RNA sequence: CCAAGAAAAGGACUGGAAGAAAUCAUCCAAGUUGGGGACUAUUUUCUGCCGUAUAGGCAG
């Protein structure tokens, strides 16, 4: 290893905002009511006579895991470059793109608000494509998707596979979903972290406030595609260097097992050798996923 | 002209909101046996931060209050060293009164209440024959401090919360207590002495 | 610890979050374009030692 | 309002130096010792005479 | 069974008068802070009624 090594993030959303349409104007925000009772109570629900609620966010994808942002060691750099390319030419970006793409179309980024009478998801991109999932309530992590839907997963996978692997393509997606709702259904936006509770909003250009979901909360949902441990797929974990599992309060790739990122980072010379003899194993899939969610890998 | 007795909780881990609810339920049951009675509930350890680890009952009829004290629940809880009980004695003549009014208006702070109110309003319009056209209020309200007590429903499948406020007494009219020995904002006037004094007795 | 002994930490102790305070900046909803501006002056001042 | 500092704009405008090692690559910010921040090194170390 | 044993320093006061620190003086030159991120969790606020009514009062 070496003293300085960093990657930046290769995939990121902006934030999500809730709103509805009227006959008089196209963008009316969903608002939150507060009573000072400081120590307050507050509430948010769809108001009477609005039949459906809209949620929207934007996504940029960048081929930025091909090269270290900073590296202080010429030998570490030579290897990391050789590895990313050794992988790229055998495929594998398709696999990562398939996993990311599946999560967008499924709709899990809606977290606790998935319980609707029918959710429709529409996607537009900067290359001129449009995708349409008429009903997002039925698509599993594991299983065969119904016809015409399986197909759009392949088409979206292809655009993203490119966005992740070739530079100088400026790829944007614009994701809007519609929630068909109940009579006065409660809505669950992001909460504020404090030292009673408060909810998060954003300001509109006209001064009104609106309910929202934070950027990283959308992001945490998209990248939850780690099921390469213990030969038991279950449900996937949010990619983490130690395999953290918040629900059970544990860690699946505890350093004690030899299965964490840092042990694996030191075997790069051996992986490149294998790729040259090539089948891609779980060990290199994990590593590539972490490099995409870049951060500090230092003080070796 | 007034008698009282007090109960204190001995255990350091006691949950005041859960436990207080049982004493009120007993009072209610007693009220059902003998409709023509009046017994008030007081919180002599009331604070702005918490409800306190003690409860007291106040009334005017000594012989009746003794009968209440004899209720089996209280006797069991004492025997197992959960409760410390006092005896019935006369209320000191050197104190001030408080109301302990309960406020149901606070229900409107929660989504469940708004939903029910509107559902009824829609249905109610059919008699009028006009289209349902509800009109909402503004975004800011100000309310006073209140504490919660956990309550079970009477012969049903529900549970809910009582919201208690403390108001200072002002004298007028004649009195009456609610089924819980609590005061109401209107047309249920009563008061209790604020016996935070002489509490060294338990 | 020095890539040698992994530290004593019990499994559950890493499932905890690490809160932080940060400043951030986003373009508000419905703005069509963002502008950026600056001025530049150039002087013929390398001809002679200050 | 959010801004970009004067010398931060400046560092970008003066990023002009591909005269070392007879191989242009990418240009460096002009520096008396040829500093290269991305690689944490220096291209015109006094030991070279350059 | 302590270089042993015992010990009243007390009384009285009046330091005052005068005064002029000023003149000038120059801190300058360049400079990149920066890469990652789930506050919701085994939580209590649910059901009816009066009323033109998201007003305002009541039973569980």
């Amino acid at each position: 290893l070496c003293t300085h090594l960093s990657y930046s993030r290769s995939l990121s959303p902006g934030k999500a905002v809730f709103f509805y349409k009227t006959a008089e104007s196209d963008f009316v925000p969903l608002r939150i009511e507060v009573a000072k009772i400081p120590q307050t109570i507050e509430a948010c629900y769809v108001p009477p006579n609005v039949d459906e609620l809209y949620c929207r966010f934007s996504l940029r994808v960048e081929a930025n895991s091909m090269r270290p942002y900073v590296c202080s060691n010429p030998d570490v750099l030579r290897v990391m470059i050789g590895l990313a390319q050794a992988y790229q030419r055998l495929g594998g970006y398709n696999e990562l793109a398939r996993r990311y793409s599946a999560n967008v179309l499924r709709g899990i980024w809606l977290w606790r608000n998935q319980y609707t009478q029918g959710t429709k998801i529409e996607i537009k991109t900067s290359l001129g494509s449009t995708y349409h999932i008429p009903d997002a309530r039925r698509l599993s992590w594991s299983g065969d998707w119904p016809e015409l839907e399986q197909k759009q997963l392949e088409q979206l996978t292809s655009e993203m596979a490119k966005a992740l692997s070739q530079p100088d393509i400026f790829w944007f997606a614009d994701v809007t979903a519609s929630l068909k709702t109940g009579f006065c259904q409660e809505i669950f936006p992001s909460q504020k972290f404090t030292e009673s509770r408060q909810l998060a909003t954003v300001e509109c250009s006209d001064g009104q406030l609106a309910a929202c979901i934070n950027p990283q909360k959308i992001g945490a949902a998209l990248q939850k595609i780690d099921d390469w441990w213990a030969n038991d797929a279950d449900l996937p974990l949010r990619v983490h260097e130690y395999g953290a599992n918040h629900e059970a309060l544990t860690a699946l790739r505890h350093p004690a097992t030899g299965q964490d990122f840092y042990h694996l980072l030191t075997k790069a010379e051996q992986f490149v050798t294998v790729l040259e003899s090539s089948e891609l194993p779980g060990e290199v899939h994990y590593l590539m996923a972490v490099l995409v969610k870049g951060g500090l890998f230092q003080k070796g | 002209n007034r008698y009282f007795f007090a109960i204190r909780y001995l255990s350091d881990d006691v949950d005041c909101g859960l436990l207080a609810g049982r004493c009120i339920s007993i009072l209610h049951g007693f009220r059902q046996a003998h409709p023509g009675i009046q017994i008030g509930v007081a919180f002599p350890e009331w604070s702005d931060r918490d409800l306190g680890r003690s409860i007291a009952f106040v009334s005017t009829n000594k012989s009746l209050l003794e009968r209440f004290r004899e209720r089996s629940y209280f006797q069991v809880m004492q025997a197992d060293n959960f409760f410390a009980l006092s005896l019935v004695l006369e209320v000191p003549d050197t104190c001030q009164n408080v109301r302990f009014i309960r406020n149901q208006n606070l229900a409107k702070l929660f989504v469940g209440e708004r939903r029910r109110r509107l559902a009824r309003a829609k249905r109610r319009a059919k008699a009028r024959g006009e289209a349902f056209q509800p009109h909402m209020p503004d975004e800011t309200k100000v309310v006073g401090v209140f504490h919660s007590v956990f309550m079970q429903s009477a012969s049903s499948g529900q549970s809910y919360i009582l919201h208690i406020q403390k108001h200072r007494y002002e004298r007028s009219e004649d009195s009456g207590y609610s089924s819980y020995g609590l005061a109401s904002n209107d047309l249920y006037t009563g008061y209790v002495p604020d016996l935070g004094a002489i509490f060294s007795t338990l | 610890d020095a890539n040698l002994k992994p530290k004593n930490i019990e499994r559950y102790e890493l499932a905890y979050s690490n809160p932080q305070t940060i400043e951030a900046c986003y373009v508000p909803p419905n703005v069509d374009e963002l502008y950026c501006r600056f001025s530049l002056r150039v002087e013929a001042n390398s001809m002679r030692p200050y």
